[PDB]
DNA sequence: CAATATCCACCTGCAGATTCTACCAAAAGTGTATTTGGAAACTGCTCCATCAAAAGGCATGTTCAGCTGAATTCAGCTGAACATGCCTTTTGATGGAGCAGTTTCCAAATACACTTTTGGTAGAATCTGCAGGTGGATATTGAT
DNA sequence: ATCAATATCCACCTGCAGATTCTACCAAAAGTGTATTTGGAAACTGCTCCATCAAAAGGCATGTTCAGCTGAATTCAGCTGAACATGCCTTTTGATGGAGCAGTTTCCAAATACACTTTTGGTAGAATCTGCAGGTGGATATTGAT
């Protein structure tokens, strides 16, 4: 990946987390939910992923699959459709 | 050189029952596909059980009918079900 | 005048907007970047099929939308019209996620 | 011999009796499976599938469109009661949510 | 005389009831609901006795369950009473509605 | 029948969940979701009864049903 | 000469094999699968048991019974996560209270 | 003609806590758990290897499934326990 | 401060329940043989990992004024705490037997091992539903 | 109560990416003859499960008060939502290597088969006990007030 890769969490700008909430159907949003949501979606994808490589370990291979994705969420129990069939 | 299997030509035989002149695009059959499996696994799997909770060794039309009702809610069991039933007696009747 | 909506009509607006759409609304880039961050902590020099990438990012966000609706019950559910961490984290608790 | 006709077609589905009953084999679910099983399975799957390309069907005619999306699906799956309740935990891609604002969070 | 002021008592059984573990729905009037339930499924039905400790213990258990979650709610909408509506709240989020 | 479910042990429930105040409606929407529960974990229950071909709902096949519920329960098969 | 006292364990090793191939997992099952697996679940088992302990003891009780494992459970973040929806049939409760509600 | 892991469980409850007794229900507590983890552990694997075209479960496939149902410090025991037990056996 | 009730260690006892102790149908374990993964190793052949511009979508900041959220009184009812008042749950066993479980057999199933016929999947042509784009209407909104 | 000042809508258009159509090769479903193995008929069998019947305190069901709780209703500082500037940084293409990914040979290390032998593990019966089950007696909080 060359350039190291850090603090890439304050990526995912205010603008676009007040957007995931409005399709949530939240009118206004506290100034302290923004670094709430980085924390929630932090532990989310480290899970996701955790499982994910597991299973990309599992089967030898240096590339995360879309599988290994879909397989990482079904067990989280989070299924999901569309590139796993 | 590798063979990918899917449900695809199926989903749209059924398509163009309900709906004639209607399509189906490919991330739309990508969901449908995933359906089937998620379904086809729930179903099997519960089964399955089904077969080892009664020290039994094989799986019938019956257990995949315990199965269908025990997974599938209310109206869609019923409908299942019945449709299911059907499709057998109409196979046995050779 | 200059012309100036009040605080909400836009809020409502947007609302409308998203619901009707399917887009993700995360930037893509960022979130390529963050999930190998996050994904070379676990294992150094991992190689990602993108479409990976872009399943990660569908179940990220459908799960977000997600909490933020329970949030958002939430919030509604003592008086309040405003989201707070304070909700997120009761949704988050009885939902099992946290306890 | 009898010129072959597909298991399906016997039971007059559109489904692949012969590939669900291979998939039951090869899934480790029984020690062995059946002979209507298949048909089974395939009927109740083959059934579903229908089902939701009804509802779809429609959501795409709502919407002015003659080919269905998974916004369609989407659609057709949270306003049924029941798939809503089947595929409660399941998350379907390029879906989007359903149109939905409080009734408190409205104007006067 | 002698009167313990309210709020005081409920606590006294809070501290209680969490120390032991005993079922506190009466056994025999649980049974009836049950058999009576099941009634609307099969006919002359026969309940292995220990189906019904079964039964109760995984019901009161879940009430309970749904009870702490619910406190959070009541709490949480700055009360100390549980309404009908924190019921819903905690089961509306938990996926059951 | 519901009624079964004495206001007092509704109550003596609520307080191992930690309850200090309950308001008097909560008791109706207390037997509500029971009554559910019981139905959905029974109504499974007895299809195992009767997949097993028997007029006798047992110990494990509410083990079973209630597992499938998400409800596991340790400590009867 | 039992496959369980040569991987030096107590939880029947042979069984967990037969438990294996009639399970309807695999076509197959390795040899040492039974082994590594009996020797998780001898594992896990004892760290329960010994937490119920302390917690049996803990009430000057010789004799472990449920509510001790719903202690060495819901007291132990780990477990508590793993056993995270079962629910020990005559556990009770952990004591605890919202301070919220304590007194004034 | 009833099987269960009550021997076992027991004379482990005596390496541990040799002077201390297990009650019945307690007991039974203590099966239901180990059937129950013998259930995930069983399945994952046995999906591991349905997921990797593998006709065979192995320790290998035990040991992830290890690795994705226990926690943290719970799943680094267990391994090292699997592996110790495991190289054990192998080594006459 | 002290009167009330509520509680918590300090104590002995029998027995409803552990624990061993004493033997046996079932698996475990032991060869000897039989069949088979799937762990090596090479090769194309895809995707994946950058990179290199162009712009122009969007973030990031910076006001600025609207009304949320948080604070604070009041008191009209809820529901707790406390007694009376019986009505049922809750032990205690006993029959009577509906019933889950066990075997003997075996016709009717599914297993297999080849040998034959297709019903699909992978690509390569032809299409043909719409994303954009633009522009006249309604349809709101929010000042005067 | 009207007027701007903005969305929010809907109808046309029109190339092209994405969807059908149009073919050719094969892993796979069938179509046969053999192979083996379910699990049901029925014939019994202790095992609980379902009734009654008879008791007793042990809860459960009403009434009394009113202690604070839950809800209104005001306020007001101050936290956002709503608008622009400013000009980063994320798309959007679209060429290019090359890690890997997956096929495409075989080749032992292993796993499965069946056939006997050897031991457990488990099911009642024999000795033990860990804890209820009451009994006291200091304390331990509650709570009403010079
Ligand atoms: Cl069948
Ligand atoms: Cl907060
Ligand atoms: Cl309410
Ligand atoms: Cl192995
Ligand atoms: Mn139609
Ligand atoms: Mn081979
Ligand atoms: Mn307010
Ligand atoms: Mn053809
Ligand atoms: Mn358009
Ligand atoms: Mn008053
Ligand atoms: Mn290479
Ligand atoms: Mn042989
Ligand atoms: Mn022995
Ligand atoms: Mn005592």
């Amino acid at each position: 990946h060359r350039k190291v890769l850090r603090d890439n969490i304050q990526g995912i700008t205010k603008p676009a987390i007040r957007r995931l909430a409005r399709r949530g159907g939240v009118k206004r949003i506290s100034g302290l939910i923004y670094e709430e949501t980085r924390g929630v979606l932090k532990v989310f994808l480290e899970n996701v992923i955790r499982d994910a490589v597991t299973y990309t370990e599992h089967a030898k291979r240096k590339t995360v699959t879309a599988m290994d994705v879909v397989y990482a969420l079904k067990r989280q129990g989070r299924t999901l459709y569309g590139f796993g069939g | 050189r590798s063979r990918k299997e899917s449900y695809s030509i199926y989903v749209y035989k059924v398509l163009k029952q309900v709906h004639p002149d209607t399509g189906i695009s490919s991330k739309a059959m990508g969901i449908m596909n995933s359906f089937v499996n998620d379904i086809f696994e729930r179903i099997a799997g519960e089964a399955s059980r089904l077969a080892h909770y009664n020290k039994r060794s094989t799986i019938t039309s019956r257990e995949i009918q315990t199965a269908v009702r025990l997974l599938l809610p209310g109206e869609l069991a019923k409908h299942a079900v019945s449709e299911g039933t059907k499709a057998v007696t109409k196979y046995t009747s050779a | 005048k200059p012309h100036r909506y009040r605080p909400g009509t836009v809020a409502l607006r947007e609302i409308r907007r998203y619901q009707k759409s399917t887009e993700l609304l995360i930037r893509q880039l960022p979130f390529q970047r963050l999930v190998r961050e996050i994904a070379q902590d676990f294992k150094t020099d991992l190689r990602f099929q993108s479409s990976a990438v872009m399943a990660l990012q569908e179940a990220c966000e459908a799960y977000l939308v997600g909490l933020f609706e329970d949030t958002n019950l939430c919030a509604i559910h003592a008086k309040r019209v405003t989201i707070m961490p304070k909700d997120i984290q009761l949704a988050r608790r009885i939902r099992g996620e946290r306890a | 011999r009898a010129k072959a006709k597909t298991r399906s077609s016997r039971a007059g589905l559109q489904f692949p009796v012969g590939r669900v009953h291979r998939l039951l084999r090869k899934g480790n679910y029984s020690e062995r499976v059946g002979a209507g099983a298949p048909v089974y399975l395939a009927a109740v799957l083959e059934y579903l599938t229908a089902e939701i390309l009804e509802l779809a069907g429609n959501a795409a005619r709502d919407n002015k469109k003659t080919r269905i999306i998974p916004r369609h699906l989407q659609l057709a799956i949270r306003n049924d009661e029941e798939l809503n309740k089947l595929l409660g935990r399941v998350t379907i891609a390029q879906g989007g949510v359903l149109p939905n604002i409080q009734a408190v969070l409205l104007p006067k």
